[PDB]
């Protein structure tokens, strides 16, 4: 069920995506495909431009999902975030509460 | 020029700690666009649109990968970002043992890729078509994980 | 069991808390009875029209709504009134004309609001009114005018903010008064031609600023005030000149992008102090004269300058720049050199279209991790033998069109690329040994290329 995609095969997936949907490269072992999807997946961010949207990974360290290239929005297991940065030990001016994990 | 001939290797890890294997045999050939050498190493499909270098930062992958790539009908992509011979080298940059071209859709690519034979590349580039493509792809749709071997008699 | 809507999918977030996904079903309308629990819920892809004949309050858990790809023209007022925990709302892709008036009003909880990819114009004053946690927002790919100031002066807690691919033409001053959280701006791929002197004089935790594909004739001097700017960008715009002191204001700069710019000037004391600042490139500046002062950022390790007028080189360059390794000053009109013995850690130089006349000794002395050096069509006409002697990394060079008659062979032992055409005076044989591992050779006379076994590549 290749969904979302103009153009399909069985081999590569889906491929040049459907109105205004953003194509990612999906993975899984050895074998590569596209996918059209509206949302990025958790781990990365959707990048727009006029002929090409697609999701490009969050390289922001113990970050699972952020905003830009630079700005986290969560974080992982036993972290807390700060202004888009993801840390151990909250910093001074405001202490941690662990309700949400956050400062 | 020369005859490819490729071992499509799959694998079990058994639980004390030993391998089973199961050999599948097929056919393909040497481009004189890449080396006449043999080579190995473990499978990866790459997408035609994942190999551009109008893309700044990529994925990385683990030096030796057997690239694997289906190309689309011709008149479907006017202009990519690298010919042909341009993502055989954008592969063997990031990491590539080997590429592997499904032709099926396109043999316009063959007189594309040996045009280029003054100046090969480091590592083998090899095409397949027919029944034997078709078995490849049946191989990488439905399974994990796959070691291809390809041998220069 | 349990009310988990017919054809949809549902799962656990936490033990009783409940995830549902209803996305492409093609509903109509959604379902009237609704589980509460649901702290997650996805309609993606639907063909609904309006919300709703029965809309649902009473969802007090809910965090996540995802209400994109739907046809939705309008929100009711009293639509999302339940909703006290609702954390993240996605409305993209639907053909909205608007931000609704007074339906996103007073959402206590709400952390992000994607509204991207719509057909919205006009944002009403307020509408964001008692949004005490909205961190985030999407505003792309929208038929927006211009900067709603009188809607944004609520948002003090706005974090990021993305008005990328509208018809945004202007910037007033102070465009973005009370938004001091702000540290996000992505202004790209708009029609942004004139901007005021102090529009950016509202958020002082602005760290990242995207003015890229736009139209722009001068230098944005609004970048003054603020001091906590780390990456910038306006590639691809219509400016013409960078002042002087232009990133006075603005230390601690770690990127920037102004490429597809005719900029022809450039102040000399323009890039001071920025310590942080990593790379430099410059292209095309043909009305620079002289050479850049680099007080206070000796961290730039690439250094490239092409096309301009600089006469000459300060011979206390290098001290200015240590942890500097490639060097372009291709198509330039320098003569002298410095000693360039300071500028340790360099492993590439591009000096090629110069108007260099002669090459001394101590000009390229301990450069251990130099690897290229090009220095194709100047006008040298001697080489001191030892000038090559203590370059142990040298791999490849370029000496074409240049006028020499004699050769040092003296050091540079086992180099990989060696190209001498143009050099007409250049007339003895060079020997196979002397030079183990040349790889590619350029020789103005193919007689040379014989000696080395062509009737390893050679071109006469």
């Amino acid at each position: 069920i290749c969904k979302g995609c103009l153009s399909c095969s069985k081999d590569n997936g889906c491929s040049r995506c459907q109105q205004k949907l953003f194509f990612f490269l999906r993975r899984e072992g050895m074998r590569q495909y596209g996918e059209c999807l509206h949302s990025c997946p958790s781990g990365y961010y959707g990048h727009r431009a006029p002929d090409m949207n697609r999701c490009a990974r969050c390289r922001i360290e113990n970050c699972d999902s952020c905003f830009s290239k630079d700005f986290c929005t969560k974080c992982k297991v036993g972290f807390y975030l700060h202004r888009g940065r993801c840390f151990d030990e909250c910093p001074d001016g405001f202490a941690p509460l662990d309700e949400t994990m956050e400062c | 020029k020369e005859t490819a001939f490729v071992e499509v290797v799959l694998f079990e890890s058994s639980p004390s700690g030993d391998y089973t294997t199961h050999t599948t045999g097929l056919t393909g050939r040497f481009s004189r666009a890449g080396a006449m050498l043999s080579a190995e190493g473990e499978i990866v499909q790459m997408h035609p649109l994942g190999l551009c270098n109008n893309n700044d930062e990529e994925d990385l992958y683990e030096y030796g990968w057997v690239g694997v790539v289906k190309l689309e009908q011709p008149e479907l992509d006017p202009k990519p970002c690298l010919t042909v011979l341009g993502k055989a080298k954008r592969a063997v940059q990031r990491g590539a043992t080997a590429v592997i071209f499904d032709v099926s859709e396109n043999p316009e690519a063959i007189d594309q890729l040996n045009q280029g034979s003054e100046d090969p590349l480091k590592r083998p580039v090899v095409y397949v078509k027919g029944a034997d493509a078709i078995k490849l792809m049946n191989i990488v749709n439905k399974q994990k994980v796959a070691r291809a071997r390809i041998q220069h008699l | 069991l349990r009310g988990c809507p017919t054809h949809c999918h549902c799962e656990p977030d936490g033990r009783m808390l409940l995830r549902v996904d209803c996305s492409d079903l093609g509903l109509s309308e959604l379902p009237s009875n609704l589980s509460v629990f649901t702290s997650y819920l996805d309609l993606s892809m639907n063909n609904i029209s309006q919300l709703l004949p029965n809309p649902l309050p009473s969802l007090r858990f809910l965090e996540e709504l995802r209400l994109a790809g739907n046809a939705l023209t309008y929100i009711p007022k009293g639509a999302f009134t339940g909703l006290y925990s609702l954390k993240v709302l996605m409305l993209q892709n639907n053909q909205l004309r608007h931000v609704p008036t007074e339906a996103l009003q007073n959402l206590r909880s709400l952390q992000s609001l994607r509204l991207d990819a719509n057909h919205i114009s006009y944002v009403p004053p307020s509408c964001f009114s008692g949004l005490h946690s909205l961190r985030h927002l999407w505003l792309d790919d929208n038929a927006l005018t211009e900067i709603p100031v009188q809607a944004f002066r609520s948002l003090s807690a706005l974090q990021a903010m993305t008005l990328a691919l509208n018809k945004i033409h202007h910037i007033p001053d102070y465009a973005f008064g009370n938004l001091s959280s702000l540290v996000v701006l992505h202004l790209h791929n708009n029609r942004i031609h004139s901007l005021g002197k102090k529009c950016f004089d509202g958020l002082h935790s602005l760290e990242t600023l995207d003015l890229n594909y736009n139209n722009l004739d001068e230098f944005p001097t609004a970048i003054r005030t603020l001091s906590n700017l780390k990456e910038l960008g306006f590639h691809s715009n219509n400016i013409r000149s960078i002042p002087e002191k232009a990133f006075v204001g603005n230390p601690s700069l770690i990127t920037i992008h102004f490429y597809d710019n005719p900029i022809q000037f450039v102040g000399r004391s323009a890039f001071q102090h920025l310590p942080e600042l990593r790379t430099l490139t410059l292209n095309g500046a043909s009305q620079i004269t002289e050479f850049p002062d680099l007080t206070g950022t000796a961290n730039l390790e690439s250094l490239t300058l092409t096309g301009a007028q600089i006469s000459s080189l300060p011979q206390t360059v290098c001290n200015q720049l240590p942890n500097l390794q490639v060097l372009d000053l291709s198509y330039n009109l320098l003569e002298d050199l410095p000693s360039f013995s300071v500028c340790q850690k360099l492993q590439k130089i591009d000096l090629r279209h110069n108007e260099i006349y002669e090459i001394k000794v101590d000009t390229f002395q301990q450069l251990l991790s130099l690897r290229s050096l090009n220095l194709a069509w100047n006008k040298i006409a001697i080489i001191h033998p030892n000038a090559f002697s203590t370059l142990p990394s040298l791999i490849k060079l370029d000496l074409s069109s240049n006028l020499l008659s004699s050769f040092p062979i003296t050091g540079l032992h086992g180099l990989t690329h060696l190209k001498l055409t143009g050099n007409h005076a250049l007339q003895s044989l060079i020997s196979s040994e002397n030079f183990p591992e040349l790889k590619v050779i350029e020789m103005p006379y193919a007689y040379q290329c014989c000696a080395f076994g062509v009737c390893v590549q050679c071109s006469p």
